[PDB]
DNA sequence: TCAGGATGTATATATCTGACACGTGCCTGGAGACTAGGGAGTAATCCCCTTGGCGGTTAAAACGCGGGGGACAGCGCGTACGTGCGTTTAAGCGGTGCTAGAGCTGTCTACGACCAATTGAGCGGCCTCGGCACCGGGATTCTCGA
DNA sequence: TCGAGAATCCCGGTGCCGAGGCCGCTCAATTGGTCGTAGACAGCTCTAGCACCGCTTAAACGCACGTACGCGCTGTCCCCCGCGTTTTAACCGCCAAGGGGATTACTCCCTAGTCTCCAGGCACGTGTCAGATATATACATCCTGA
């Protein structure tokens, strides 16, 4: 009786397991179903590897090694997409988007 | 007691993306809510859709949509994609 | 004064001309009028009003008396605010 | 039991001594006394207490070895690193780099001894503005000095500067500054450099709790830093009073005395002098109005409510109101010198009644404060007194602090009284001009009530010291009173364990087990106003001639030719 | 005379300046007095973790800068380029703020 | 089939207020959509309160705190008046 | 064995029962406490008697004897409480307080 | 004949008045069932949906007027313009 | 038995409708501009709610767009609508 | 300011009718009685995170002075917009007929919830070094006058 | 349109602490059975949606004209910026205490069940009157003249 993980049966990085106690024990339905916690956790997956990637050119453009959280920041409100669905979001450290009116600068 | 996050699960992704970068504490905190909050809207929605029709039952195919709601064109399209695959490999084993 | 102090300020106060002045020049602002602190002094004292009352309120429901991270971080998290990166 | 340190920590002294770098030969091997004082000393005399711990000191350095020094107050530590370095080299010459760190209330008092008491070996210093620092910074940066003086936390600032440089033999003043490794000033000292040599000054060991004694035995010496966690529910036993104290304080405190002998060193006054005049100890008792006493009894105000730490709120209003503008609000509305200033507390009462004897005698006093603000208005009820003083507190400014100290010392000083900061008095001055000192508040640690307590007696003291507490009655302040000598107690198997261990005697620990041990059980006993000029006179008054000089002041404090407020703080304490 | 920029210049070096960082723009002591303050009249004797005064600081720090960028957006749309009372007061009535 | 509503209800309490008063139909429906809204709002609250410390139960005392959160001022002082009483009058018999 | 309701019991006329049930069927929480019913329908019934209150005082000002949605529509935007909890609501057949600027009427 | 302005006024009054939808039915239909074909196709719609597109566009609209209406008059114009739209949209944040 | 595809019915709404609108918001005196505009602005509006409610139905396993439907998109994107169910 | 007059607005009076308020039969969801067990309430315990204050330093805030730029006030123009009219049309209202699918019921059955055995994926503690802060000095640039 | 000079980037060296890699200890995730049920699917109705047509007319459209408001302009006065100088309160480091926030252990009673009735609440009829809806009348109100 071999044991080999769901993650690794599906391809993923997250812990499907530990998604589908989520979804039970959360209280959203009576009953979650077999493939849901798979597909989810695919999910998760795709969105956080675009937030990482967008962010590590970022900062690989300020020629920092690590990310840091301005350039979530960056990575988030440059990409039109997120932005749209992060929308209300307030992120800690986070700074803006250099922005300058038209009418302000000089002639 | 343990407190437990998504925090080395973000790392390997980082590292199958940019095998260089590393991440500030900071920054993995960030992401870790992040990914708490992407899945309360998600389950969100699949839960009081598997309410509307009266089914008492999450499964794929709402997930599948509710996903479809929240994100924005592209995202929609390609997340849909990735979900799809990931199950059909899922299965074929 | 040197005697006796009265020199209490108040606390609203606390935040100044120039603070005031660099969150506008964050924002894009130019040029900044001199009515506008005043104002700016109401606007944020409303928002605290918010958010601290419903922060105060999740933290007597249960029962606590520390006002924590994560309580904060919910009442934004209701208003519809969301704050990330406290947990 | 812990023998191995007896005999692994003695061979262990051969290896600290030789191969690093009756305890009284092994550790203090190399032996050596001289009576005849370094020839750059200038005019100066020698007690013979410098001497002996001159020459023991000494020895530790000869012995390749530091030390802690635990003496009481006013034996001159100055002179002793003065006769130590310019001892030391002006044998060996090398005369640097050595540097000093010491409070920043005496600086220019170390300058002045280093002007007058040596002229061969200079130095430098580190005050006001960065750019001052800049001048002498990059001017004698390059390292042209006898000595580098400093204060605690240019060492931090200035770290990267002077950082870079090597050191041997280090000095430090007030060590219980020190106490706490995790303290930012320890570890970076300990980051900062090394140095072969060090010291510890100060007028006091460590406090009743007594965790860190690890800490300072660890900055003593190499002996205990390898093991330092174990021993914590071994020797806080100390803290059936026969058999507790028997086996837990007489056992281990035992052990501790065979242990500590060859590191403090201390005496008293009389030991070197006798010129003490007194015990010169005595305190108090007095009785707050009434009106905020009902206030203790009902705390309806205190207990749930924005008031926080009612405790401290006490002592705030222990001593006096006027802390809180609605005081004068509803009190004394136009905020003017006037009356129930001096009728609201006893301190105040008492106080205009100890002030004709005060001005009378003409002998100066001292009055310390533990919180700030009430020094202020301290500082108007004078201005009502009009009999001038000065106003000494932390933080105030740099220099001012040494032209007030020149404005003191001057003979011929009108102004007879002056005030001080408890936390800042950290031998913040000398003072042989004065008698009376008064301590005012509660001081939640002794160290510095002792501390600003002995500054009274001093070496070449020609008159005869009195000190009175001021306490009230009937009040939370007494109750502190009561824990702090409770920690007299609790000290008193501490710190009055490890003061009388210097040459390593015989009976003396026994006499201090005998007579000492019934004064604890005396203040056992103990636990299970003076408004007639009789009584204070008495007191105060230091010869029969004295009783009657104050008999002038007998024509108007005794021959002499509320509620309200209580509601108004009631509602408007009502919140 | 010295040295002296047209106005505007300091203003506009400035804008880049802090554009550019990250900093937390309101002194602290001050900003957590004004909230235990605030938190007085709710309830009484409340305790704050420090990690909670530095929530609110950052929101309300990202309220206002949201506030003076939308304020902005209406002073230019007037021909102005000083924000004044009502271009403030304008922009909370149009986000439903009142 | 039958489609519940709190139709008779509303019109009950209408009465107790109103007793002229008819209400339209149109308007019944309105008042209906309210009630389960406003419903769903608060039993919403109640419990990922009841999630955040990990409680298993919805009580009265969430109710009681959620309806302080949704409700303006006075609404609030008010309504948690009517609940108190209530509750207490039910504790009773 | 007599029978008597929990409304009744309560003194309320929303059917405590039924509130009960949908606590329990709609996936809230898993266990649904005894008071809570009681108490919600309290808060339900106390809400409802404001709008109602209000909208039928607005039909007598206008001389109707029924309440139609334009009278819902006044008693909710004129009170200000309301108005602040319902701000989001896109009332039917609602129409709008009558409202006109200052600097359009003439001079 | 009336100055210009009266008839404005005369009507809004007419309008605030009264809860008539604004929009002519079968326009907007057509309107709806053209949107809805490029998502799926051969969708049927129960007319009372129709009638909840009708009502709550409309509302939408009202509010984005008094919301652009306030930017006009901020800016000393009685007359709402293209500007003001885009920016009472772009203060809402729904771009 | 047919569908006929449809083109230029955004035109439906006409230049007199829009001023009936802009004055039930209090609008006085409209430009000539608003017009295009409004139609871009509805035009989006529409798009999104049909959109939520296209899914919610794709969803269901119906062919058949519903108010329940329509009331979920709007409810879904923040504006609440009242009095038809749900 | 005062008036005639047209215009739309509000006022009183029959009438019409379909929406509502009510009465009845029916039946399922609520209420009551009884059982268990697990979650919540409460006591015991301890330690860390909070609070309060003071010392000591220095970067920022307050104050003020001058002057250049911009907000505001008025005026003149002309063009885009409202108003009214006559004309055209597509909405609306009413019918008709078809039928696709929304909606329900009756089967079974794959499948998800449990519950017990088993073990390594992930978690906390703890080393330990390089990326980044940071200073400093150098060079290069961008905003002003003459 | 050329110099001056105050910002700002850049190279190099330094140090330091937070990321990151490593290890033992769990508990939560696997496996692997069984078993009760949502739901999947087929089969039926019967309804509301679509499509179409014909008939009426209120509204939309095109247009003409007058006009008042949008907009450019100029001036003018004031007030917010830039700079320097004096002051102070924030900031970092101390010192202390003690109190709520954690845990753990134990108990007890509340609620989820479950089974058994039974009446409230719903579908469905039904009568009847409140508010359209229609005619006629009276009056405020804006516009233009005076
Ligand atoms: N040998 C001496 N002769 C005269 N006075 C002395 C001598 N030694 C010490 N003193 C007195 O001690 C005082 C300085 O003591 P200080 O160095 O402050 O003591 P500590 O450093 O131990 O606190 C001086 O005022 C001086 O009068
Ligand atoms: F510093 Be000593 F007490 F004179
Ligand atoms: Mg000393």
């Amino acid at each position: 009786a071999k044991a080999k993980t769901r993650s690794s049966r599906a391809g993923l990085q997250f812990p499907v397991g530990r998604v589908h106690r989520l979804l039970r024990k959360g209280n959203y339905a009576e009953r979650v179903g077999a493939g849901a916690p798979v597909y989810l956790a695919a999910v998760l997956e795709y969105l956080t590897a675009e937030i990482l990637e967008l962010a590590g050119n970022a900062a690989r453009d300020n020629k920092k090694t690590r990310i840091i959280p301005r350039h979530l920041q960056l990575a988030v409100r440059n990409d039109e997409e997120l932005n749209k669905l992060l929308g209300r979001v307030t992120i800690a450290q986070g700074g803006v988007l250099p922005n300058i009116q038209s009418v302000l600068l000089p002639k | 007691t343990r407190k437990e996050s998504y925090a080395i699960y973000v790392y390997k992704v980082l590292k199958q993306v940019h095998p260089d970068t590393g991440i500030s504490s900071k920054a993995m905190s960030i992401m870790n809510s992040f990914v708490n909050d992407v899945f309360e809207r998600i389950a969100g929605e699949a839960s009081r859709l598997a309410h509307y029709n009266k089914r008492s039952t999450i499964t794929s195919r709402e997930i599948q949509t509710a996903v479809r709601l929240l994100l924005p064109g592209e995202l929609a399209k390609h997340a849909v994609s990735e979900g799809t695959k990931a199950v059909t490999k899922y299965t074929s084993a | 004064a040197k005697r006796h102090r009265k020199v209490l300020r108040d606390n609203i106060q606390g935040i100044t001309k120039p603070a005031i002045r660099r969150l506008a020049r964050r924002g894009g602002v130019k040029r900044i009028s001199g009515l506008i602190y005043e104002e700016t002094r109401g606007v944020l004292k409303v928002f605290l009003e918010n958010v601290i009352r419903d922060a105060v309120t999740y933290t007597e429901h249960a029962k606590r008396k520390t006002v924590t991270a994560m309580d904060v971080v919910y009442a934004l998290k209701r208003q519809g605010r969301t704050l990330y990166g406290f947990g | 039991l812990l023998d191995q340190t007896k005999d692994t920590r003695i061979t262990h002294l051969l290896r600290q001594t030789n191969a690093f770098l009756d305890y009284y030969n092994v550790a203090h091997r190399i032996k050596e006394d001289i009576k005849k004082q370094p020839s750059i000393l200038v005019g100066g005399t020698l007690k013979d207490y410098q001497i002996k711990g001159l020459q023991w000191m000494v020895s530790l350095f000869n012995n390749h070895l530091n030390g802690i020094l635990a003496d009481e107050m006013g034996l001159g530590k100055t002179i002793q690193t003065i006769s130590l370095l310019t001892y030391l080299y002006e044998m060996k010459n090398i005369r640097g780099p050595y540097l000093v760190i010491v409070p920043l209330s005496t600086l220019s008092n170390w300058s002045s001894e280093f002007a007058k008491w040596a002229p061969t070996l200079r130095t430098i210093s580190f005050k006001g503005s960065p750019n001052e620092r800049k001048a002498k910074q990059a001017k004698i940066r390059a390292g042209e000095f006898d000595v580098v003086l400093t204060t605690f936390e240019y060492i931090i600032k200035e770290r990267a500067l002077l950082s870079k440089v090597k050191w041997v033999h280090m000095i430090i003043d007030e060590g219980h500054r020190m106490k706490n490794a995790q303290s930012k000033l320890s570890l970076t000292l300990n980051t900062h450099y090394h140095a072969d040599y060090r010291l510890i000054l100060t007028g006091t060991p460590l406090q009743n709790n007594l965790p860190e004694l690890w800490a300072l035995l660890n900055f003593v010496l190499p002996k205990i830093f390898n093991s330092v966690k174990s021993f914590d529910e071994w020797f806080n036993t100390p803290f059936d009073k026969i058999e507790l104290s028997e086996e837990e304080t007489l056992l281990v405190i035992r052990r501790l005395h065979k242990v500590l002998r060859p590191f403090l060193l201390r005496r008293l006054k009389k030991d070197v002098e006798k010129e003490l005049p007194d015990k010169v100890e005595k305190v108090v008792k007095c009785k707050m109005s009434a009106l905020q006493q009902i206030m203790y009894q009902q705390m309806l105000k205190y207990r749930r409510l924005g008031f926080n730490n009612q405790i401290m709120q006490l002592k705030k209003i222990c001593n006096h109101p006027f802390v809180f503008e609605e005081v004068e609000d509803q009190i004394n509305p136009t905020r003017e010198t006037n009356d129930d200033i001096w009728r609201v507390a006893g301190k105040f009462e008492l106080l205009d009644r100890i002030l004709p004897k005060l001005k009378a005698t003409g002998h100066r006093v001292l009055i310390f404060f533990q919180m700030t603000q009430i020094m202020d208005i301290m500082e108007d009820f004078l201005r009502y007194i009009n009999i001038k003083y000065l106003r000494l507190d932390g933080h105030t400014k740099s220099d001012e602090r040494s032209e007030l100290l020149r404005l003191f010392n001057a003979p011929d000083s009108e102004y007879l009284c002056f005030i001080l900061s408890t936390r800042a008095g950290g031998l913040g001055l000398n003072l042989q001009t004065a008698d009376t000192v008064i301590i005012f508040d509660t001081d939640w640690n002794p160290h510095q009530d002792l501390q600003a307590q002995d500054r009274a007696h001093r070496i070449g003291q020609k008159n005869e010291v009195r000190i009175l507490r001021l306490i009230t009655t009937n009040s939370v302040e007494e109750v502190i009173l009561e824990r702090a000598y409770k920690k007299l107690d609790i000290d008193g198997k501490v710190i009055q364990a490890g003061k009388f261990d210097n040459k390593s005697t015989s009976e003396e620990q026994e006499a201090l087990l005998r007579s000492l041990l019934d004064a604890e059980e005396e203040r056992r006993k103990k636990r299970e106003e003076e408004l007639k000029d009789s009584e204070i006179n008495e007191i105060l008054a230091r010869n029969d001639e004295e009783m009657a000089v104050l008999t002038r002041m007998d024509e108007d404090r005794s021959k002499k030719e509320k509620r309200e407020e209580s509601e108004s703080a009631a509602v408007y304490n009502g919140r | 005379k010295p040295h002296r920029y047209r106005p505007g210049t300091v203003a506009l070096r400035e804008i880049r300046r802090y554009q550019k960082s990250t900093e937390l723009l309101i002194r602290k002591l001050p900003f957590q007095r004004l909230v235990r303050e605030i938190a007085q009249d709710f309830k009484t004797d409340l305790r704050f973790q420090s990690s909670a005064v530095m929530a609110l600081q950052e929101a309300s720090e990202a309220y206002l800068v949201a506030l003076f960028e939308d304020t902005n957006l209406c002073a230019i749309h007037a021909k102005r380029v000083t924000i004044m009372p009502k271009d403030i007061q304008l922009a909370r009535r149009i986000r439903g703020e009142r």
